[PDB]
């Protein structure tokens, strides 16, 4: 329902892969794997999202419903809802 | 807990704090490097921390959260703040943020701010959506700040009588002339005395520029805000640096719908410090002042202002004359018609013990309509009509022994008259 | 849409107007942040925006259109003009231009003129063939621009007593020498307000410099006409440029037979402003003014004239004295004899609390048979005779006396006849 | 038959074009295509004139009468109808 933002070394993890161009590998909260490629960062509505161009998709998700991500060039960790 | 609790907490305290919860070794009477190390337990056990300070943004990109009791000094407990959240929620020089505060990573110095829930004291959402000071619209001061206090002491003379001679408005750009020994520095304190009792709500501030240390021990014993101040031996950068600070947290406050009272002490030292950090702009004028030197300190006094939407910032700053440099009366000469309250100290009436030493006859604001009623209007003038006449050594007295009698202003205006 | 109405919207409403575009926070960054924002947006979408301002060409050889809003701050909403537009229509700073803009495109920082259609309120093709400012012939004022509203209120006092004293007609070179309180301000505001109601079509441009902040938003809200200042925390070149376009802008509209009235407040700032951009030469006077800089200045005052042709360029300047400073004294001591007007207020009548506070005395006109009629003229002759004995303080007070009981100064001649 | 003058970027656009004296292809209403190069950009009677080199001749023709031009470096211009 209610969005609630992320922690800041969660946010900080994606923005600067999103930054370079870090492939990243999405986890949500059912449980399916999402490997493709992220852009950047874009809010609206007081709401932070993240657009990842899934073979061109551009699908754009809250950032609230992440679980985890991975990548084996960067650090791998799970963010946290608390 | 926090670090700020931490930070005043009591050698002996913090001691016996850290021996219960399970920290190895105590003997070292570094206080930094215990409260770290008693955090990164912490944080391996998974209790959360918290921290608070005022962010201060570098032109590399980043900033620190520096904290008020250290007079925003550069230290190793500095909260550090990515420009990642500077760009993510919108960030000024002299937000208040608090919120979950990280252990530092390995190679990084200082800690990182782990998640920041409040700043400027509201809600990150609401405190992004605040209008910008420059872009609020400045009108004349209209409410004043009563400083008469009714416990008619020996003290309360000096607040009354300043109370008469120029009274003192929510956004008043007030200037304090002052010869070089005229108690001024007392003077500061019954203001800063009286603020804090009448007027509870408003922020108080109190900087001090080229200040020796016993003073600023005092200084922020007596005053109940917070005082921030910076000693002469420090460099001439720190106390830019420091001013900075204070006008861009009391900006912030404002956009807050907030009243902010500042107490500087002095403009002339302020001035000195950004003289000699500018660059040379090829003109210099009498007394060895660079003409671009006085514009940084003009847009800090200048910043005083009762903001039509909400709030206020008042400014009420001292100048020093004839204090045998001329650097510090061609700054005076450039700040003279600045100023919407201007309070003059004599040094003739200093020398015979009378204090305080305030020279009636040249002192008042410009719109005294505003912020008193209209029968206290009339009754200013009559007295000012009496006082015209007398010179300045004996208008003092002639005011001493007439509110010594006199309860408040009420009644003396009634004794006053027939 | 139009810029021009962009810049005169509350920066609230542009807020909402921005969040319902499409942008967000922008409720942390200037109002010419937000107009060049949401102008950008709004140029996404192909419809055409209308814009105007007043030329500023740079050394460089290209300009920007600049809005008297913000005072003729440079800003990132200001339009740009190529230096072929400026040579393909025979453009001159201080022409105000109209028509439609266009987005900046990459490698561009400001927008850019797409179509001129309006040059100086007239036709492009028209006002090019405007003979200079340069080359038109001065004449001595005779058209008279009278202050009495004939209202018979109280602050229609002042004008009834500014008529009697020193009239005042179309390219006159009036200076008001004023001490630090004598009602500078108010004496500005009445003369205003009496150009707006009796001429409706004279032009009427209030400038201030190194005016305190909330005095400039008072003056914007009671003059009828433009108000364009400069604060006192703003740099010394912003006054010399704000004082540049205002005099070309005066000077362009006089081209096209216009009747120009500008206020200025002070000419001795302004000419503190100028001897500190202006380099030095090696010949300083006393008080620290350079030789060349009081050069400038007059070029300013020197432009007020009654044209042969149609049109007129009046200006009255206010000149500070008595404050302290040896600058402020030489510098009033060079204009002393450039003026066809001289009006003089005195300390000793505002301590009185009598305003207006005249020295009628020492005030007047040169060449005023021309302004005036026959008899009015020896109706003046008359009552200056019998001013004459009286003292300063004196005059006044009988002066307003007899106009009070009276509505018009035809009815005072009247009743001072019999 | 009264002058309308062309949008400033157009003449600029041919402003430059004379400085740097482009051998660019000129098409007019009727339709008449011609490869020349202008050498300036001279104004009479309040109404601007092009000067191109075409043939030799120094041929002289209306700004509004121009449709589009274009150059192998910048490209292809279209005089807006207002
Ligand atoms: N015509 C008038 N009627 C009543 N009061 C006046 C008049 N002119 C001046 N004053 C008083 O004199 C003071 C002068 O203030 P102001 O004119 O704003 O500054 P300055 O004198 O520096 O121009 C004001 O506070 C005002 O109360």
């Amino acid at each position: 329902d209610t969005y609630q933002p992320i922690n800041c070394d969660d946010y900080d993890n994606l923005e600067l892969a999103c930054q370079h161009h870090l492939m990243l590998t999405l986890e949500l909260k059912d449980g399916e794997k999402l490997q493709a490629k992220a852009s950047d960062l874009v809010s609206r509505k007081n709401v932070e999202y993240l657009v990842v161009e899934a073979a061109g998709e551009t699908r754009e998700l809250r950032l609230d419903k992440i679980t985890s991500f991975s990548h084996p060039e960067i650090g791998t960790v799970v963010v946290s809802e608390s | 807990m926090n670090l700020t609790e931490l930070k005043n907490t009591p050698v002996s305290e913090l001691i016996t704090l850290g021996e219960n919860m399970g920290l190895e070794n105590l003997a070292r009477m570094r206080k930094q490097d215990i409260i770290f190390a008693i955090l990164k337990q912490h944080a391996k056990s998974g209790e959360d921390i918290f921290g608070d300070g005022v962010l201060e943004i570098l032109q590399d990109g980043f900033g620190f959260l520096r904290s008020a009791d250290s007079s925003y000094l550069a230290g190793p407990d500095d909260i550090y703040v990515s420009p990642s959240q500077i760009r993510r929620f919108n960030l000024r020089t002299g937000d208040t943020i608090s919120g979950k505060i990280r252990p530092p990573k390995e190679g990084e110095r200082y800690f990182a701010l782990l998640k920041v829930n409040e700043v400027n004291f509201d809600k990150p959402e609401n405190a992004r959506n605040k209008i910008l000071f420059e872009n609020l619209t400045p009108l004349h001061a209209n409410s004043r700040l009563r400083m008469e206090r009714g416990n008619g002491s020996t003290e309360d003379l000096t607040a009354r009588v300043l109370d008469l001679a120029s009274p003192i408005g929510r956004g008043q750009r007030g200037l304090i002339v002052a010869p070089p020994k005229a108690g001024k520095t007392m003077l500061l304190q019954n203001i800063a005395q009286s603020i804090a009792y009448n007027h509870p709500d408003c922020v108080l501030m109190v900087l001090l520029i080229d200040e020796r240390p016993e003073e600023v021990t005092e200084m922020q014993r007596l005053v109940k805000g917070e005082v921030v101040a910076s000693t002469f031996d420090e460099p001439a950068s720190r106390h830019v640096q420091v001013a900075e600070m204070v006008i861009e947290k009391a900006k912030r406050l404002v956009e807050h719908k907030k009243d902010v009272i500042i107490l500087l002490d002095s403009i002339t030292r302020l001035a000195r410090a950004y003289n000699t950090v500018v660059p040379a702009s090829g003109k210099v004028l009498t007394g060895g002042v660079d003409a671009n030197a006085l514009h940084r300190p003009k847009r800090f006094f200048g910043a005083a202002r009762n903001v039509e939407e909400g709030g206020s910032l008042t400014i009420i700053a001292t100048a020093l004359i004839d204090t045998g440099s001329k650097m510090d009366e061609v700054i005076y000469e450039e700040f003279k018609g600045t100023g919407n309250m201007e309070l003059h100290l004599s040094r003739k009436i200093a020398e015979k013990r009378v204090f305080p030493a305030i020279d009636y006859n040249r002192s008042g604001t410009r719109k005294e309509e505003l912020l008193t009623t209209q029968e206290e209007l009339q009754k200013m003038w009559i007295l000012r009509k009496i006082i015209h006449p007398m010179g300045e050594i004996d208008a003092m007295e002639f005011l001493i022994n007439k509110l010594a009698m006199t309860k408040t202003n009420d009644d003396f205006f009634e004794m006053m008259k027939r």
